[PDB]
């Protein structure tokens, strides 16, 4: 019944209620992925305005689309297990009718999809919520990493962030990675996620948790333990100096 | 005052008024000029084309409904659109369930009835666009002018568009002329031309900028651009 | 508030007036037409150096003989390209011949007045008209080369030669004394990635600019990065001679 | 034409306030002061008959009226929505009830239904809350007597004895002194009267006082004779000369 | 028009929060006090009764602690009309789990859905969100004892230990303080009745004034039982813990 | 019909699906996989209708693997054929049902035993130690009332079958172009993929 | 029970020349055994030079022509004027006859 | 406050509708149109006003029947009036077509009454900027009646609505007082046509063109016709001859 | 904040102003209107004011013919005065198609207040700002009059009155009733009960009544009817003859 139009157009060409939704998404915790030569790490900031949770049932921030490909986001909580829920299922859909996976640019141009049609739909607003939308296409070793924002856009990035202080890490980022020698090991695509992470985290061994995709459905999330060896190696590099 | 009861359609201002559809209006002066005129054998529409850039096109003005109808606008073209296509239906209705020609007074109860529906109901908006209406029917020719106001007027001849009070002024002079130009349609065309010019004052009318259309005895509605138009010019 | 399809003091309509706004701060497109073809070109405009450049896909294929480029909010244009697309296969397989130029894009426009929150007229759902124009280029039989300017207000304009986006006004002082009626497909090619070079805010390159092309006998193809970087190399030649 | 009001007309204020249920209950406030008590075998409901002029019959006029012939209901605020509050009642208790299991609704689920018809007048699109208190009192087979109280927000509590409405403070006070766990109907009734004499400004007496009772079944209620289960309604609406009677020994 | 008169309920601040959200929890911040804590062998559910009268019949009285499933307890802090309309829903899921698949509901599962009921009225539709925030306490034969949390904008939790309603700041660093991982039930019981009874805004922590539920498995049967504390057994464990 | 056929061992389920598609006069294929993995420890094999037969299975596998990925969990082999009983008892009563039989055996790791139901496009579900859909229970029934025992190790299942299909090959009038045969244990689902002369 | 269908005989033959097409069938309607007319034109002028004809059932055959003359005038409106070629009517008279694959057009046509 | 004028279906504090009296002015601002009961039907007569010589004499006629019995005449928003008009028409053919007897005129009279009170009952809809004067010969007797955008409607001996009402009603009253046995139909048209003269005063700036039709059970049957050729001619010289 | 006085929501006060102003508008005609039950009958008096010399008096009319039986008099506007009474008609015969019998005049009248309180709490809707008096001789109740308002209020009277100066006829009437000591008219013929009526209404207004002042409606057992000019003059006469 209700169709009221949120989402309209302002005297300077601008939709409000989009704009404010990216005001959410910087609002979120910190989501950050980074591509190597043959996998892609996808690191994401944990709160601590409490501190008293069960990490085994809480959400994950880093959830699976299909065993293939992963999604991250920023912002509102809420939000995005909708557009989880909507990709999962259109995944299933279309394993069903092509016979073969999505691939990462499908799965994502299909979630930027549904956020946009949140931005001119009557009685909806938009989505508080931006995604990191990271795998491999089927039987294929190229990484894939893309990106969605409320406005509906998106693209494909070597290494991006959203999120609080997204600023500031994807400055590390941009003076970190170089695009002829991408991190051709799992191991120093996971050091330079952590390091980005450590410029906004500040000290946070259980604020920081990574996740690394493979080819042919190769996910695996890493423990507070393999995570904090790393923080422990990367705080030499600056004590070393 | 104005501002406090032009939010919507379904708002009457303390002193009677409808802005909304007012503002409609407005859409139609802020358009380009056309003309037309009816002699007792032939209608006749003449309008003026304008152009954005000089690289752009002159967007097109006159629509065809049926053999024996059809308008020219002034103001939003798509609205224009709508209603011409949906002139076209009733020409078509007509024709397939009666096996009759649709009465051009009948066409204009018709655009009236759908313009007043817009300017009644909440969430809808008038119609930004005027149209003339010419036609050929079982009554001999004819000449209509259409107001997004609903309303809907028969005339011998008539002007829409910026500075159309020119093209207005000049008919409603030659009137007792070309009410008598009976059986010679170039003598009518050249009238409605003459009746157009006295509404310019940027340019001069080209060969791609003139427009015109026409109806009559044994004259399917046809409109003519271009090359056709230059023993006009 | 006031509704989202209200009449403006002045006799236009507030949302499509605003859409038009949000068009102003868009990436750069421009077309050029020929009698030897269309010559689409955009600015990618990356915000960022890690952004893959080449997924920026803002000229994209409608049919083989009708192509378009976007300038604006992108994302609304997906659902546009989708119409077209549907528009001009479904007319395909009715007439089994293709679409007019024209004919598509006046069905591409048929959309733009598709909004409100419930105007009386058949069943217009969407809160907002289009944030994007659109430069839809193509070629057919009765008309040959066609460049169109598709609007949110509904209205299409054929332009000879046509700028949209941010440096639209300037591009298209410059459309107007550069292009002639007999143009070859080179010169246009050269002259569209001239005058993106000027409005750019970037150094144009082969990376943060697109060309693309229409003609009778290929249809529409994306221009490769390399065959692109050959004619800017070509361009800068031809202005550093004089 | 058409309901174009689909959204909430009750929204949650910067303070965390509901604005139209806190005016709802401020309505309910102004109203006439209804009670209720229960006793150790019964319950009884009892508010003033504000005749709003003398020239009306006051008879044709219940503030008190039966749900179901074990459950009876009171209010205080405005009569218009208590009264098509008590229609939606009555039949939801058949609707939702008695069509499905054969018997009527125990006090408590019968009050549940009521409380969510309120509680949607909370939140559905372009409505406001209703603009009364209900003082529900029942019996059924394994609860025993209960009496309720429902708010124009949607809440429901069970009481031991309340009032509501214009001195609801003052006769709730009062109440507070005169229970106690060990109460005969009877002295419940007495207690009632007593009570809402310091609510009644004018005249006192069985016609411009409405009281009824949820008592022992009334087989002389029942109109047939014959089902040995089916022993009579435990509602009943005392008569005007049954107040009087208990008004002489006040 | 209508459009006057619309709230717009579901729409962004210039800061990018929701308004409705906002202020709906605004308002369940002056609801009762309710406190879960899990345990190694069960959970408990404690909650401050908001306003109470020597009238009020506490015996039939329940407007805290609600029974979802067998497994499936709630506490509740807010609007308790708003609240029995997502506990019916959530009890119609429960049972249509049951139906399809044959086995009881997984708490999360549970959870989740009426978490994605709240966000719906967050997102579209126009109405005010459910002025309420649930504490699930729960078992299944995967996460064993299984505690969470949900709001008005409908997004969910897992816990240890945590509190909503009145003074959940002051409320959880008082658990924060004496929580332990190897803790035992009737240590959580003591837990939860001393937090409250710090908690509270009213004069002393009575009976009359509290509701009491624990989810144990029962060594002698193997099978877990829910328990909402009677009157009298919450006068009882009131005094043994040192409260009188 | 087709042949559908399945036995519960000591420690799996064993799957026997004939490999013949029969169109009217002729034999289109001989090498059809008539099963369909749902989870990593859940076959389903499947007979009936013509086109209903895929579609449905297809459907099933679909439902399943989107619960997988939703709760990253493995549904019981129990929990999944109610699901599918309930598919199919919505089915019968539609505006045209799915007329589709079907065995699944699952191997359950919480329980660490195999088990197998069988469901007809009624929704008609129970659990069998040996179970068959259309004309083959009537001949191999008998047979598994004979030899059958819970004990018996996968090698033993499988000699079973291989006597339930010899039996198959003797008595019924339809060439069904042999059988696909499946294990289904706590390692998974393999094929035995040497079974036309085991 | 009522029959929708019913049957008016008459026969329709088309040529194709070189540079020239001929589409002919007889003037006579019948039913049963009776006749309903000597001249009932059943070929006709569409437009855009196409002669069409749809023999069989009349009511369907006009009322497919009715459709296809009228699919024409559309064609032009939708299309600048666009002359409608032979085999692009071919095709839209599949869909109008599939339009009906369920309540079929009782008539053969031939343009 | 104030903004009681900015919704249709508000009360104002003194029980007033002001978007229906706003609607009125549109009327006011109309051409004058009027109606005249006689002893066996009714007239009915408007000002048609000549904007320019470009307008086709006897062309745009105002004047609209309902089914073929009643007339219909209005003054202000043309477009409205006609939109009543079709809703008429179709409320007439509704009538005949259960009860086979063509619509008596106070049903029909009631028909459009509660169509047009419709439109004051709700903010999403616009009242009616026409007052309209119709009637017709029925079953026994002639009927005339004027609806106003309120809604409102009562049998008149005389109506009028629009620029010159006053002049046209105190021509009316005259009418009223020196023909107590009542008007015929041949003289209530040529009166029709004086009034009419007299009326356009108000707006003697532009030239008019006048438009009669009448019902009379003796003169067209009881069927409503438009007065045309000599009958027309011989009304307007009687009007121009007592213009001066 | 300051729109709850434009729809039918509740005010800081508890209050719905649009009902309030709903009832404002039921003064609008400046006419008045009393009711009275006989022993076997039940009679409305209204005024009639017809101030255009142009109108037709027998089309001017505020007292209605529900059912056969049921009698109802609006005060408040014709356009909303005809909205109810329509509806009521209509809900009157769909009664009797339903349930077999005829629709007892207090039945209507909860009815219509139901009707009128959706109005109280549903935003898209207007009160009809109209106050409905229903008359009849019910089969089960005797002489009956039940009154309706725009807040969807209603309750049954031994005798009323409505208008602007309501006030003096309920008081007039009260002193009666206190003096006569009993709840009706004492009188066998309607004619002396609309007499009573006529007296009342001259006594409490104090004005003098012409035939063409007044407008009366009889409800007797199994009909409803309205008197005409000269019924009323007959009574006019009658009360004449005593003063």
């Amino acid at each position: 019944g209700y169709d009221r139009a949120l989402s309209i157009f302002s005297p300077d060409g601008h939709i409000f209620q989009v704009e404010y939704a990216l005001e959410a998404v910087k609002r979120g915790t910190c989501a950050v992925g980074v591509k190597g030569k043959n996998c892609v790490v996808l690191g994401c900031e944990r709160r601590s305005t409490l501190k008293l949770q069960d990490t085994r049932i809480t959400p994950s921030k880093v959830s699976k689309i299909d065993s293939h490909v992963v999604l991250s986001f920023s912002g509102l909580n809420a939000d995005s297990r909708i557009l989880i829920e909507k990709a999962r299922v259109e995944a299933q859909s279309h394993r069903l009718t092509l016979e073969d996976p999505v691939t990462v640019e499908y799965l994502t141009r299909y979630v930027a999809g549904v956020q946009q049609r949140y931005t001119q739909s009557g009685g909806v607003r938009p989505f508080g919520v931006s995604t990191l939308i990271a795998g491999f296409d089927p039987r294929d070793d190229e990484p894939k990493l893309y990106q969605t924002e409320p406005s509906g856009i998106y693209s494909s990035w070597s290494a991006q962030t959203i999120g609080r202080n997204s600023k500031t890490v994807r400055e590390f980022l941009e003076k970190n990675y170089d695009r002829k020698e991408p991190p051709a090991t799992v191991e120093e695509c996971v050091k330079l996620t952590v390091r980005s992470l450590l410029e906004v985290v500040q000290t946070g061994a259980k604020n920081i948790e990574i996740t690394v995709v493979k080819p042919d459905s190769d996910i695996v999330a890493l423990s507070s333990e393999e995570i904090n060896q790393y923080v422990t190696q990367i705080e030499q590099e600056k004590q070393e100096q | 005052f104005r501002n406090n009861y032009d939010g919507d359609t379904v708002t009457f201002s303390p002193t009677g008024r409808l802005f909304q559809v007012e503002y409609a209006l407005e859409a139609i002066k802020q358009g380009s000029v056309t003309v037309g005129l009816r002699s007792n054998t032939h209608a006749v529409l003449v309008a003026l084309k304008r152009n954005a850039d000089e690289l752009s096109s002159y967007q097109k003005k006159i629509i065809k409904c049926d053999e024996h109808m059809g308008l020219s606008l002034a103001g939003l073209a798509p609205d224009a659109r709508v209603l011409s296509n949906y002139l076209r239906q009733q020409c078509n209705y007509s024709s397939l369930v009666f096996n009759r020609k649709l009465a051009v007074e009948r066409a204009g109860h018709l655009l009236c009835d759908k313009a007043q529906k817009n300017t009644q109901s909440y969430g809808g908006r008038p119609y930004g666009v005027g149209l003339l209406i010419i036609g050929y029917d079982k009554s001999g020719a004819h000449l209509l002018e259409f107001q997004p106001s609903g309303n809907v007027t028969e005339l011998y001849g008539t002007a829409i568009g910026a500075r159309s009070q020119g093209a207005k002024t000049y008919l409603e002079r030659t009137l007792d002329t070309f009410i008598k130009i009976d059986g010679n349609p170039d003598e009518l065309i050249k009238a409605g031309v003459e009746a157009i010019s006295q509404s310019l004052r940027d340019e001069s009318l080209t060969v791609d900028n003139l427009s015109i259309a026409i109806v009559g005895k044994d004259t399917p509605f046809t409109i003519y651009d271009g090359e056709a138009v230059a023993k006009y010019i | 508030d006031r509704g989202v399809s209200t009449f403006s003091p002045e006799g236009r309509l507030f949302q499509v007036e605003y859409s038009l706004e949000a068009i102003k701060l868009g990436s750069t497109a421009i077309g050029i037409a020929t009698k030897e073809g269309v010559v689409l070109g955009v600015e990618k405009r990356a915000t960022s150096p890690l952004l893959e450049s080449d997924s920026i896909e803002k000229i994209v294929e409608i049919d083989r003989h009708i192509g378009c480029a976007m300038s604006g909010l992108t994302a609304d244009a997906r659902s546009m390209i989708e119409h077209a697309r549907t528009a001009a296969v479904t007319h395909n397989l009715y007439y089994d011949e293709d679409i007019n130029v024209e004919s598509l894009t006046q069905s591409v426009c048929d959309l733009a007045l598709r909004f409100g929150e419930g105007a009386s007229g058949e069943e217009r759902l969407m809160s907002r008209p289009f944030g994007v124009a659109l430069l839809i280029a193509g070629h057919d039989a009765d008309d040959g080369y066609q460049l169109f300017h598709a609007e949110p207000s509904g209205t299409f304009y054929r332009y000879n030669a046509k700028a949209i986006g941010s440096g639209s006004e300037g591009a298209q002082a410059e459309l107007l004394n550069e292009w002639h009626s007999s143009l070859t497909l080179k010169e246009a090619e050269l002259l569209v990635l001239k005058i993106l070079k000027q409005v750019m805010e970037e150094k144009l390159d082969e990376n943060n600019a697109q060309l693309s092309c229409i003609t009778k006998q290929d249809g529409f193809k994306i221009y490769d990065n390399e065959k692109t970087a050959e004619l800017i190399k070509e361009l800068k030649e031809k202005e550093a001679a004089e | 034409m058409t309901d174009r009001y689909s959204f909430s007309l009750t929204t949650f204020s910067p303070s965390g306030k509901l604005g139209q249920i806190d005016y709802a209950l401020t309505a309910v406030k102004q109203g006439v002061t209804s009670l209720g008590i229960k006793a150790t075998n019964g319950v009884v409901i009892a508010t003033e008959k504000k005749s709003s002029s003398p020239l009306a019959m006051s008879e044709t006029l219940s503030k008190v009226s039966l749900l179901t012939p074990d459950i009876g209901a009171v209010y205080s605020g405005m009569g218009p929505d208590y009264r098509v509050l008590v229609d939606k009642s009555r039949k939801v208790a058949h609707t939702s009830y008695k069509r499905i299991y054969g018997e009527y609704p125990p006090t408590k689920l019968l009050v549940s239904e009521v409380a969510k018809i309120m509680q949607e007048a909370t939140q559905s699109g372009g409505v406001r809350p209703f603009g009364v208190s209900l003082l529900i009192a029942g019996h059924d087979e394994f609860n025993g007597f209960s009496l309720y109280q429902v708010d124009p927000s949607g809440s429901y509590f069970p009481w031991k004895a309340t009032a509501i409405g214009k001195g609801s403070v003052a006769a709730k006070t009062f109440l507070e002194k005169r229970w106690n766990d060990e109460l005969e109907l009877e002295d419940a009734i007495h207690i009632a009267l007593l009570t809402l004499k310091e609510s009644v400004e004018g005249e006192f007496n069985g016609d411009t006082i409405e009281l009824a009772i949820i008592g022992d079944e009334n087989p002389d209620l029942l109109g047939y004779t014959g089902i040995p289960t089916d022993k009579g309604p435990r509602f009943r609406k005392l008569t005007s000369q049954e107040i009087n009677d208990r008004l002489e020994a006040l | 028009g209508s459009r006057r008169y619309d709230s717009r309920t579901t729409i962004f601040s210039p800061e990018g929060r929701l308004y409705q959200v906002e202020y709906a929890l605004e308002s369940i911040s002056h609801a009762g006090t309710a406190i879960g804590i899990m345990a190694s062998d069960g959970i408990v559910l404690a909650a401050e009764r908001k306003v109470t009268s020597t009238l009020l019949e506490q015996d039939t009285s329940t407007e805290k602690l609600y029974k979802l499933n067998d497994k499936i307890a709630v506490a509740v802090a807010g609007l308790t009309a708003d609240a029995e309309i997502l506990i019916n829903t959530a009890r119609i899921h429960a049972q249509n789990y049951l139906k399809t698949y044959n086995e009881d509901i997984p708490v999360e599962i549970l959870v989740r859905r009426l978490s994605d009921i709240k966000q719906g009225y967050t997102q579209h539709g126009g109405l005010r969100p459910f002025g309420v925030s649930f504490i699930y306490a729960g078992y299944d034969d995967r996460y064993g004892y299984q505690l969470y949390t949900s709001n008005p904008s409908g997004n969910y939790t897992g816990w240890k230990a945590i509190s909503v309603g009145a003074n959940t700041s002051a409320a959880q660093t008082l658990l924060q303080m004496d929580y332990k991982d190897d803790m035992k039930v009737d240590d959580a019981i003591e837990l939860a009745l001393k937090t409250l009874s710090k908690t509270t805004d009213s004069s002393a922590l009575t009976y009359d004034r509290l509701e009491f539920a624990t989810i144990r498995k029962g060594a002698n049967d193997g099978e877990v039982y829910q328990k909402i504390f009677k009157p009298q057994e919450i006068k009882d464990i009131l005094v043994k813990t040192g409260i009188t | 019909m087709d042949i559908i056929l399945g036995i519960r061992v000591q420690d799996s389920v064993i799957l026997a699906s004939s490999k013949a598609v029969t169109r009217g006069i002729s034999v289109l294929k001989d090498s059809d996989d008539k099963t369909r993995q749902l989870s990593p420890h859940t076959l389903m094999s499947f007979a009936g209708e013509a086109g209903d037969t895929v579609q449905f299975a297809e459907y099933i596998q679909a439902n399943i693997q989107l619960y997988s990925i939703r709760e990253d969990y493995e549904l019981s082999p129990q929990a999944v054929s109610s699901f599918v009983r309930q598919e199919l008892a919505k089915s019968i009563r539609s505006r045209r049902p799915y007329q589709v039989n079907v065995l699944i055996g699952g191997y359950d790791k919480k329980k660490n035993k195999p088990e197998l139901y069988q469901i007809d496009y009624l929704g008609t579900k129970v659990e069998l130690p040996y179970g068959a859909h259309g004309y083959s229970g009537f001949y191999t029934f008998s047979l598994l009332d004979h030899h059958y025992r819970p004990d018996m190790t996968t090698e033993e299942g499988l000699d079973l079958l291989k006597l339930c299909v010899q039996e198959l090959e003797k008595r019924m009038p339809m060439d069904f172009k042999g059988v696909i045969v499946k294990i289904v244990d706590k390692d998974g689902i393999r094929q035995v993929d040497d079974f036309q002369a085991q | 029970q009522f029959n929708p269908y019913g049957d008016n005989g008459g026969t329709i033959l088309g040529i194709a020349g070189e540079d020239f097409a001929v589409l002919a069938g007889d003037t006579r309607n019948i039913t049963d055994y009776s006749i309903n007319s000597r001249y009932e034109p059943k070929v006709f002028d569409c437009g855009d030079n196409i002669v069409m004809s749809a023999n069989g059932f009349a009511a369907d055959g006009d009322a497919l022509v009715k459709r296809f003359k009228n699919s024409v005038k559309w064609y032009h409106f939708d299309h600048n004027d666009k002359k409608l070629s032979i085999n692009s009517a071919a095709r839209n008279i599949q869909h109008l006859l599939y339009g009906k694959r369920f309540f079929p057009y009782y008539v053969h046509t031939i343009i | 406050g104030t903004g009681y004028d900015l919704s249709n279906s508000v009360f104002s504090p003194d029980g007033r509708n002001f978007q229906v009296e706003y609607a009125v002015k549109a009327v006011e601002n109309g051409t004058t149109s009027i109606g005249i009961k006689c002893n066996d039907g009714v007239v009915f007569a408007v000002e048609k006003l000549i904007t320019s010589k470009l307008l086709v004499p006897q062309k745009n006629v105002k004047i609209q029947v309902v089914d073929r019995h009643i007339g219909c005449v209005y003054s202000g928003l043309i477009p409205d009036g006609r939109h009543l008009v079709n809703r008429g028409r179709e409320e007439a053919a509704s009538f005949k077509k259960l009860y086979k007897t063509p619509i008596p005129i106070p049903a029909f009279a009631d028909r459009l009454g509660q169509y047009v009170q419709a439109h004051t009952l709700y903010n999403s809809v616009r009242p009616f900027g026409v007052s309209t004067i119709f009637g017709g010969v029925d079953k026994n007797g002639a009927h005339l009646y004027m609806l106003e955008p309120s809604g409102s409607y009562w049998g008149y001996k005389g109506a009028a609505t629009g620029k010159g009402r006053q002049s046209a009603k105190a021509e009316l009253e005259k009418l009223v007082d020196h023909h107590p046995e009542g008007l015929s139909a041949r003289e209530a048209v040529k009166q029709a046509a004086k009034i009419i003269y007299l009326a356009h005063e108000d707006n003697k700036e532009k030239d008019f063109e006048l438009e009669i039709s009448w019902c009379s059970l003796s003169e067209t049957n009881g069927l409503h016709k438009f007065v045309k050729g000599d009958l027309l001619q011989e009304a307007i010289d009687f009007a121009q001859k007592e213009i001066n | 904040a300051g729109y709850d006085r434009h729809i039918t929501i509740f005010s800081p006060e508890g209050r719905l102003y649009q009902v309030e102003y709903a009832f404002k508008a039921t003064n609008q005609t400046n006419i008045n209107s009393l009711a009275v039950r006989g022993k076997d009958c039940t009679v409305v008096i209204s005024q009639k004011k017809v101030p255009d010399k142009l109108l037709d008096p027998t089309t001017v009319s505020y007292i209605f013919c529900i059912s056969r039986t049921i009698g109802m008099v609006v005060n408040g506007p014709i356009p909303d005065a005809r909205n109810a009474a329509l509806r009521a008609k209509a809900e009157a015969a769909e009664f009797r198609y339903k349930y077999g019998y005829d629709m007892p005049c207090d039945v209507l009248a909860k009815r219509m207040a139901n009707l009128s309180q959706i109005y109280t709490q549903r935003a898209y809707m207007r009160p009809l700002g109209v106050i409905l008096t229903f008359v009849s001789v019910d089969e089960e109740l005797g002489p009956s009059i039940y009154k309706t308002d725009p807040a969807g209020y209603y309750v049954g009277y031994k005798a009323t009155a409505t208008g602007p100066k309501q006030q003096e006829i309920t008081t007039n009437l009260e002193n009666h009733f206190k003096k006569s000591k009993i709840d009706h008219i004492n009188e066998e013929s309607w004619e002396k009960v609309v007499e009573f009526a006529i007296t009342h209404m001259i006594d409490a207004l104090g004005t003098e009544f012409s035939k063409n002042d007044l407008e009366v409606g009889v409800a007797t057992k199994d009909k409803f009817f309205t008197l005409s000019a000269e019924n009323i003059e007959e009574r006019l006469v009658a009360i004449a003859e005593q003063d």
